[PDB]
């Protein structure tokens, strides 16, 4: 409406220009973000339709915005400045002076928009058009170099960011001068602090993978980055090195398919014993492996190496010997177990995508190592909770900063989601006959993704339109057969009748349901767009029991798709799944007289045991039965004549078993029923 | 020679680069001078393996760096160097200015201090490297004695401040303080010596030593940024009134100041209120003589950020209501004459105001029709439908009209909106007495209708409402 009311009428508003701005200011100072998107169109047609005074007073007041500012507002206002710089940068231009001047007053912008804020003013400096007013680059310049030059790393983040940014926008020989030479000045200003070198090897390696520049200043930095990574960490494989150690040190972890004696291990104990360099290890290696794709196109002939080489480690035999020491080399040994696991995980980041099935059982045996770490290290956590290995991602998580899931989704490298390519091969099963662990990994990081996508760096750069859409095909045609071999397995496992392989695929279970419900509950399914997706998607649940059946209407698939996923609830082990699998039927269901599916379904689940295991009865929580309850009790006809059901039942709930004739009734369950029982009551 | 150094440089540090350090004794500025002859990316690389080979543990070390700092400090002001190598220079001293002791810092920066007193500084690129070594001297804690850093950092800025500064490094010299960490003291010394430093300056290089001073008040001190701005410009009006008893240049230069200070406004609201408070009149009666034609075409320039709108105009307002009232009191009595020197009134400076507008100010334009039809609005009769409700009310309702008749002859933009402003009074009220809206309909049709042929729309949608009107304000 607000398109077309300027795009036509522009010349009765014309005339009105300051009101309108005196409109859009007070709509970004809400909350409400439609409010807010509301005026930041305001500023943006304002800005493209009057003359140019009105443009200027835009400008000004978008900058005052910034400067002045609280988050959102400040996040807004650089928005609409990408835009107008996109759209006419001619006329953005001649109002540079005051988008200059916002670099006095960088103490209020956090370092997420200053990424943006150095992207505008290089946007608009490198434009050889107005290089007469390259007073921009000047100002720039200085504010960098001040930054850089200084102990507090809260201005050398500045520095770094800003300064890595306009390289990378600078970079489509003078200017290539300019950039190394600026690069170099950083690397210089970030050596002496640890972090500080990573968060530029971070910045650097994400400036590479989302814009990809002439290769000139990258073939100039790369012939520096292999040269010092091959001395820094790449030692020949000499058992012991110098150096006084009080630590057996063995080359661990390596392949075995590899000959021992050989050239390439990589020095970890020696590097950070040195220290009390090795702190970028992961980011460095991202480095490498990126600039190596751009070079290379996806070959990575010369690091091959890199992913099988044993590691110069200590003894990483669980250490119950090595008790009461936890002193500092406690820390030395949590962080380095710490250190070698993002290593390893930027591993099978880089060598998932690649096709050989060798190579591909290589990138396997590196999964269950990391798990394996993993269980080592919360081993050594277990030991000691106050001993911080304290190592941030170092792109946002590590300024955020500067206990397993905190570290589980802060600390370590972050996965990519090329890395669920893996699992398009098909499990194998040790106990009935890639392990339940090794999917286990993957589903946990799954799910986290898209919580927090859909309801954490080099994600948030994709839209969550591309991340579901390539969950679509990298889950869903893949995970089917993953998902009937579960099945296949739990029916053998049910027919038949160690505790800990089911117990893993059980929460594996628990995680595909759960990523199903963040997929399946996607509000873009609720606009007019994505619905050919769902013709894609449930018509492929729909084939799991028959083809043939091709161009169907809506509710057939519907209900071909809730007829192949129903007969599922024989083989659920626990409640949460359970909840998790009828609320995926509830809120796929609802894209189509309805309710006696979903009644008899949770009636199925009501009057199912969910059996007695003592930590599998600690997962029928309140909160659980309560919402089940609601579901069913909403979804019967007779609410109240089903009070008398459950009331009526509800008193040989004593006479019969302390556990019912209607299963999920204990002592302690009551207080659930009675709310839910009254709460429907309620509604 | 330099190649060798490279090579040495190349594998390892503190090995042979300190022996070596040990060979070579003397003539490191002429291979600086050779090396920027030749290039200054090998320049670069030789100050990173000399500062590499040159730890600040070890003494031996410490004068060699100092002496290559004088020789870069020199060179990079005085040497006609490429920019890339500046830069590279500049950074690189920046960078490695933290590992030292005291007096090695403190030395180097009596060093700048008598260098911008006296010595000729060719550019004054190099006080870039200033603040960085007066931050260094901050966080310094390792003791001297003539004291903690900090209080070393306060004797430099004393002397600095207090010795003469070059006509040609107050920018830079303001721009360099940006960045220490002041308190209020020293902030308010730095303000002093710049403010003090206004007359002795070309006019085109205030606006920007005025723009640093406002980035710079944000610390401590804005009354005297302020004080000092209005009272600069009230003195040299004052000098061009009584010359005529430049103006393009004057003018174009308040018309600078004036933005400068209403964008700082805008990013700072404390700039606002301390604005408001430094010239408001009604203190408990008295009229100010910090009021002028300057400051007061900053209080109609700074109407048109909406929160300061209406504070800005009752300002203004009381401001013309007591100047009436005084003038009344000395003309009614020889012996307030004889004693009071004649001053300006605040009716004389608004004309003054209108006249001065007339170039590039639209800014202030709008806010003195917002303020003549406040005094018009408020201070028109109702009485017939007594001196002080009467002819200081009288006086001022006069005042709005002169305003705006002499804003409506030279702005030919605010016609439109003055006569359908008082159109829309005349039409519109028609019960409250509207005798002096009529009379200023009659001036400014009586001055020029040839100026109302380019705004007669305005006049004749007037005229469909004349049925509805009383029948002596259609004969009106």
């Amino acid at each position: 409406l607000l398109q077309s009311t300027f795009s036509v009428h522009y010349l009765v508003l014309k005339d009105m220009c300051s009101s309108i701005l005196s409109l859009a200011q007070s709509l970004l100072h809400s909350l409400d973000q439609s409010i807010i998107s509301f005026g930041s169109l305001l500023y943006k047609y304002a800005f493209k339709f009057f003359d140019t005074y009105c443009q200027q007073e835009v400008v000004g007041a978008l900058v005052t915005h910034i400067c002045s500012g609280n988050e959102a507002e400040v996040d807004t206002a650089l928005d609409v400045l990408l835009e107008l710089v996109v759209l006419n940068p001619s006329a953005m231009m001649m109002n540079a002076v005051f988008v200059k001047g916002i670099l006095d007053y960088l103490d209020n912008i956090s370092p997420q928009q200053i990424r943006k804020l150095f992207y505008v003013l290089s946007t608009l400096a490198f434009s050889k058009q107005n290089e007469a007013s390259s007073h921009i680059q000047d100002d720039m310049h200085l504010v960098i170099r001040k930054q850089l030059s200084s102990t507090v790393f809260k201005y050398k983040l500045i520095g770094i960011i800003g300064a890595v940014t306009m390289a990378g926008i600078m970079a489509a020989d003078e200017q290539c001068t300019q950039v190394t030479s600026l690069l170099q000045l950083v690397h210089s200003c970030s050596e002496q602090s640890p972090q500080a070198s990573a968060l530029y090897y971070d910045e650097f390696a994400n400036l590479i993978q989302h814009e990809k520049l002439d290769p000139k200043a990258l073939e100039w930095v790369g012939q520096t980055i292999c040269n010092d990574f091959q001395d820094a960490f790449v030692v020949d494989s000499c058992v012991v090195p110098e150096g006084d150690f009080p630590f057996p040190v063995k080359a661990l972890y390596g392949l075995e398919e590899y000959d021992t004696q050989n050239g390439i291990a990589i020095n970890l104990l020696p590097l950070l014993f040195s220290q009390d360099s090795p702190l970028c290890l992961a980011p460095y290696f991202r480095l490498l492996r990126l600039c190596v794709e751009r070079q290379h196109n996806g070959n990575l002939e010369e690091i091959d190496g890199l992913l099988d080489c044993p590691i110069f480690l200590t003894d990483l035999e669980p250490g119950e010997k090595l008790e009461s020491m936890s002193a500092k080399e406690r820390s030395f040994m949590c962080s380095l177990i710490f250190l070698t696991l993002n290593w390893f995980r930027e591993i099978v980041n880089a060598f998932c995508q690649e096709t050989s099935p060798e190579m591909k059982g290589k990138v396997l045996t590196r999964l269950k190592h990391i798990v394996e770490l993993q269980i080592i290290l919360e081993k050594y956590l277990a030991v000691t909770p106050d001993y911080v290995p304290p190592l941030g991602n170092f792109d946002v998580e590590t300024l955020d900063i500067t206990l397993l899931l905190h570290n589980s989704h802060a600390f370590f490298r972050e996965l990519d989601i090329e890395v669920f390519s893996i699992l398009h091969c098909g499990l194998v099963t040790k106990f009935i006959l890639l392990g339940p662990p090794e999917l286990l990994f993957l589903l946990e990081d799954l799910s986290q993704k898209l919580e927090s996508m859909l309801t954490f760096s080099h994600l948030q750069q994709r839209s969550a339109q591309e991340i579901v859409h390539c969950v679509f095909q990298l889950l869903t045609p893949m995970c089917n057969h993953l998902e009937n071999i579960h099945n296949y397995f739990q029916c053998l496992a049910a027919e038949n009748h160690k505790v800990q392989e089911y117990h893993i695929m059980s929460s594996c279970y628990q995680r595909l349901l759960q990523i199903f419900h963040g997929l399946f509950a996607w509000s873009g399914f609720s606009q007019p767009e994505n619905q050919n997706l769902l013709y894609s998607a449930l018509h492929v649940l729909s084939s799991r029991l028959k083809q043939g059946e091709h161009s169907q209407p809506l509710e057939e698939l519907l209900s071909q798709s809730v007829h192949y996923l129903q007969n599922f609830h024989q083989s659920i082990p626990s409640f949460q799944c359970a909840l998790y699998l009828i609320r995926l039927l509830m809120v796929i269901l609802e894209k189509s007289q309805n309710k006696e599916k979903i009644a008899s379904l949770a009636r199925q689940f009501l009057c199912r045991v969910w059996p007695s295991g003592d930590k599998e009865k600690s997962n029928i929580s309140n909160d659980q039965l309560h919402a089940l309850l609601c579901i069913y009790l909403e979804h019967t006809e007779s609410i109240l004549k089903a009070i008398e059901e459950i009331a009526g039942v509800g008193v040989p709930e004593l006479i019969n078993s302390p556990s019912s004739t209607f299963p999920t009734l204990t002592r302690h369950t009551f207080v659930v029923f009675f709310r839910v029982m009254m709460a429907e009551l309620e509604k | 020679m330099d190649q060798k150094i490279l090579s040495l440089a190349a594998e390892k540090t503190a090995d042979k680069l300190q022996e070596f350090l040990q060979t070579l004794r003397e003539g490191d500025l002429t291979n600086l001078l050779q090396n920027q002859a030749v290039k200054g990316k090998v320049a670069g690389a030789l100050l990173r393996a000399i500062f590499k080979g040159s730890p600040c543990s070890e003494e031996a070390g410490t004068l060699r760096r100092r002496k290559i700092y004088t020789c870069c400090i020199q060179l990079v002001e005085s040497g006609d160097l490429q920019k890339e190598i500046v830069s590279e220079i500049i950074g690189l001293l920046m960078l490695e200015a933290h590992h030292f002791p005291g007096p090695l810092l403190v030395e180097l920066a009596n060093e700048f201090i008598s260098a911008v007193r006296e010595g000729s500084l060719v550019n004054g690129k190099s006080l870039e490297l200033l603040p960085i070594i007066l931050t260094v001297l901050a966080t310094k804690k390792e003791n001297l004695a003539y004291l903690s850093g900090e209080e070393c950092k306060k004797q430099l800025i004393n002397t600095l401040c207090s010795g003469r500064w070059d006509q040609q490094y107050v920018i830079q010299l303001t721009s360099m303080f940006k960045d220490v960490p002041l308190t209020a003291e020293e902030v308010e010394f730095v303000v002093e010596k710049a403010l003090s430093m206004f007359s002795k300056m070309n006019l085109q290089e205030i606006p920007p030593l005025v723009y640093q001073l406002l980035v710079l008040s944000s610390k401590g001190s804005r009354k005297s940024v302020l004080e000092g701005i209005i009272a600069f410009f009230s003195a040299l009006d004052k000098q061009h009134n009584e010359e005529q008893s430049p103006s393009g240049e004057l003018r174009h230069v308040e018309g600078t100041i004036i933005l400068h200070i209403v964008f700082a406004i805008k990013l700072d609201y404390e700039l606002g209120r301390e604005l408001v408070k430094h010239l408001k009149v009604g203190q408990q009666g008295d009229s100010n003589n910090n009021l002028s034609p300057f400051s007061i075409a900053l209080l109609l320039s700074v109407t048109r950020i909406q929160r300061f709108q209406d504070q800005v105009l009752d300002l203004l307002k009381t401001s013309v209501v007591k100047s009436f009232k005084d003038l009344q009191l000395l003309q009614g009595s020889k012996f307030l004459q004889n004693l009071v020197p004649h001053r300006s009134y605040v009716s004389t400076m608004i004309l003054e105001v209108v006249k001065n507008s007339v170039h590039s100010w639209d800014h202030v334009t709008q806010g003195l029709v917002e303020l003549g039809f406040i005094l018009m609005d408020s201070y028109g009769p109702k009485k017939v439908l007594p001196s002080l409700s009467r002819m200081p009310n009288q006086h001022a309702c006069k005042l709005g009209a002169n305003i705006l008749l002499e804003t409506f002859k030279i702005h030919e933009m605010i016609r439109q909106e003055i006569l359908e402003q008082v159109l829309n009074r005349v039409v519109t009220r028609a019960s409250s007495p509207i005798s002096h809206f009529l009379d200023l309909l009659s001036n400014i049709v009586m001055y020029a209708p040839l100026v109302l042929q380019n705004c007669s729309s305005k006049v004749t949608e007037a005229f469909d409402y004349l049925s509805f009107l009383p029948l002596q304000t259609v004969q009106r």
